[PDB]
């Protein structure tokens, strides 16, 4: 460490991991009942699993985030955070909130109270006073990152991840717009999730990215900060107009159908960007970092970011083939394999990375936290294979064919055991690396 | 060239917000006035809605093919079943179904009981009727969802 605060991030990455640990048994009971369906299927249903499983997975990456800002920053803003108090705060917010979701979501409290009881669209099903708890929680966030810059030195790094935090935190806002309107609804509602994921999360996962490689290579500044924001443009240039790929069949304009096709191929450029950043700065740089792992993350993510965001994403990205796959089997292999390379990986880097320093020693249970990537990685891709198979079969047989829904997947289970199966991996793999993270020993040869 | 990256990213990602600022509020429009009918969005589809949305229907269900991939597309189900252009049998359609539920059958994916009530099943009918003729550039490509 160079300045005391910076270990605030490791209380984060706590919760977050514990959090982490949470989101993929979730996933596992979702891979578990689609081939045992009745299972648990009167006390825990499907949708009731799943919220969980999907929230978790927002929750845990923005603390992830959060903990990541709260180690970056005072690295380089060169000063301590203006206040670990409201840090503190902060994460308490949000610990309470997230229980309260837990709690909620689980025994159906106040079902229908307008603040109490749970909402009900995607990833939105946060009872309100929860959502309005993760809003004071990132305002909080952000002045306190925000003045910690205000009266520090200012970096590319520092800048792109305040304005990608800070757009973040905005965009939530359009989760409390819920127009009695479906087409209105459903349009404002990519608002949140799509000018996240490839919009502000972008941001931060290259300005993040940037800071990574900046430590890892001992490249300098101008070459890093150079391709951060060349980046970060094209990133913006595409992902903006790209929202559009979702305004194809929601009631939007039939005009989406082009811009939204056109600037969601351009999309690819910094998924393609980031994974030629991260390889250059490596072979360009010096190659004896003792920390093997956070290198390996680092590449891990960049690198499964483009399979995962780039390629699965161009794959269904033109609405000539997206009329055929739209909210199909396909879609969830992108949104596993995207969510896992651009925000996961890069989440599990940073933290590989700072858990040493903040324990002040040596990179630690490096083979194994390595392991844990391959592990992760492996079982991960595997999972999206698979469900790409299935959903072409799915696709063929119920879009093209006119199959039945219920039939049509009767004639899939082959895929839903194999990803059952490719999901123990992802669990073991996570356990493992929280294992590695949080107990460090003898390393291995 | 750093300065110029910057002031490129700066400069030219503000061109866009604008441009998708105005391509929004003409996309606002196009749906509120043309792509969906604003005098059948009754009190009841409202209620419709709400219901759906407490319910959590989105969570196994996918409708205009956004949500869950667990069980199927409901924002066609009403062509499915023959019955879009008669509320009183698409009503009769999803009481009938829904009153079945859970089937319990071994093996077969499960829907729960939500104890509704038959003003509630209207509610919900008369929102996936309504859903049902959004005018949404011809999805999906067939009745099988
Ligand atoms: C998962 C735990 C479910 C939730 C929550 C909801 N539904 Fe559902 N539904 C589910 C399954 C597994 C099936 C297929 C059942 C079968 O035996 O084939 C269904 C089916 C419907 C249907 C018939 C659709 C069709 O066959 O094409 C309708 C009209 C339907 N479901 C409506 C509905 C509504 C309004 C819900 C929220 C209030 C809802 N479902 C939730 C599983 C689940
Ligand atoms: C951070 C990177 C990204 C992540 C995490 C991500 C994740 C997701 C998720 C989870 C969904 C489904 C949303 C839902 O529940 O309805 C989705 C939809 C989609 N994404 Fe991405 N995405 C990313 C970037 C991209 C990119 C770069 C492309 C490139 C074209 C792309 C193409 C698509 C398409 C076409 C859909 C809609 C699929 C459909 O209509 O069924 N995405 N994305
Ligand atoms: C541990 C293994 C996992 C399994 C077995 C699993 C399984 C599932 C299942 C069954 C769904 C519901 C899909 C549907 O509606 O049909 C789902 C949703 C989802 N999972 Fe996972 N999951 C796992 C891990 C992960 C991981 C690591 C991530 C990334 C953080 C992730 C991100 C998602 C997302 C974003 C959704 C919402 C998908 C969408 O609407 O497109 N899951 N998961
Ligand atoms: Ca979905
Ligand atoms: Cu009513
Ligand atoms: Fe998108």
């Amino acid at each position: 460490m160079k300045y005391q605060s910076q270990s605030i991030a490791l209380v984060y990455f706590a919760v977050a991991l514990g959090l982490f640990a949470i989101q993929v048994s979730g996933g596992l009971l979702l891979g578990w009942i689609y081939v045992s369906p009745n299972f648990l299927s009167e006390i825990l249903p499907f949708n009731i699993v799943r919220m969980l499983h999907t929230n978790s997975l927002i929750v845990w990456l923005l603390l992830g985030f959060m903990g990541a800002a709260y180690f970056v920053i005072p690295e380089e803003s060169e000063r301590e955070i203006h206040s670990p108090l409201l840090a503190y705060l902060q994460l308490a917010i949000m610990v309470l909130g997230t229980l309260g979701v837990v709690v909620t979501y689980l025994f159906n409290l106040f079902e229908g109270n307008w603040l109490l009881g749970k909402e009900g669209r995607e990833f939105l099903e946060q009872p309100v006073w929860v959502k309005m708890g993760i809003v004071v929680a990132a305002l909080i966030f952000m002045y306190n990152i925000s003045m910690t810059v205000l009266q520090g030195r200012k970096t590319a790094i520092t800048n792109v991840l305040l304005l990608g935090l800070w757009g973040l935190t905005l965009l939530f806002l359009f989760a409390f717009y819920n127009p009695s309107n479906l087409a209105l609804d459903k349009m404002y509602w990519w608002y949140v999730v799509h000018l996240w994921v490839e919009g502000t999360w972008e941001l931060v996962m290259a300005s993040v990215l940037a800071f990574l490689m900046l430590k890892l290579t001992g490249v300098d500044r101008e070459i890093i900060e150079k391709w951060l924001y060349l980046i970060v443009a094209t990133a913006l240039f595409s992902g903006i107009l790209g929202t559009g790929h979702h305004y194809f069949w929601i009631g939007t304009p039939g005009y989406w159908q082009w811009i939204g096709s056109i600037f969601s191929a351009l999309e690819v450029v910094p998924f393609f960007g980031m994974m030629a950043f991260a390889f250059v700065m490596v072979w360009k740089g010096r190659k004896d970092h003792p920390n093997k792992a956070a290198l390996l993350w680092s590449l891990g993510c960049a690198t499964l970011a483009f399979f995962g965001a780039g390629v699965w994403g161009f794959l269904h990205t033109l609405h000539g083939i997206n009329y055929y796959t739209h909210g199909t089997q396909i879609t969830a292999a992108h949104g596993h394999l995207a969510f896992f390379g651009a925000y996961v990986s890069l989440n599990l880097a940073i933290f590989s990375y700072a858990f040493p320093i903040l324990r002040k020693r040596d990179p630690y249970n490096q083979v194994l936290n390595m392991a844990s990537f391959w592990l992760m990685a492996g079982g991960m891709t595997f999972m999206t294979f698979v469900l790409t198979f299935a959903g072409t079969v799915q696709t063929h047989a119920q879009r093209v064919q006119g199959d039945y829904f219920m039939d049509v997947q009767d004639a899939i289970t082959i895929f839903y055991w194999m990803r059952f199966g490719s999901g123990i991996a992802v669990v073991l793999g996570a356990l493992l690396f929280i294992y590695a993270v949080a107990v460090p020993r003898k390393e291995i040869i | 060239t750093t300065s110029m990256a910057r002031n490129i990213f700066y400069g030219g990602s503000l061109f866009f917000i604008l441009i998708f600022v105005g391509l929004s509020v003409h996309s606002h429009r196009y749906i509120v006035t043309t792509s969906t009918d604003a005098a059948t969005l009754t009190a009841e589809v409202e209620h419709g809605k709400h219901l759906w949305e407490i319910h959590g229907c989105v969570n196994c269900h996918s409708i205009l093919g956004e949500g869950a991939y667990f069980a199927p597309e409901l924002g066609n189900v009403m062509t499915r079943w023959g019955v879009e252009d008669d509320p009183d049998a698409a009503f009769e359609a999803l009481k009938g179904w829904m009153d079945a539920m859970p089937t319990g059958i071994e093996g077969r994916r499960q829907m729960p009981n939500f104890g509704l009530n038959d003003e509630e099943y209207r509610a919900l009918s008369d929102f996936l009727l309504w859903t049902n003729t959004i005018r949404n550039q011809d999805w999906p490509p067939n009745d099988a969802g």
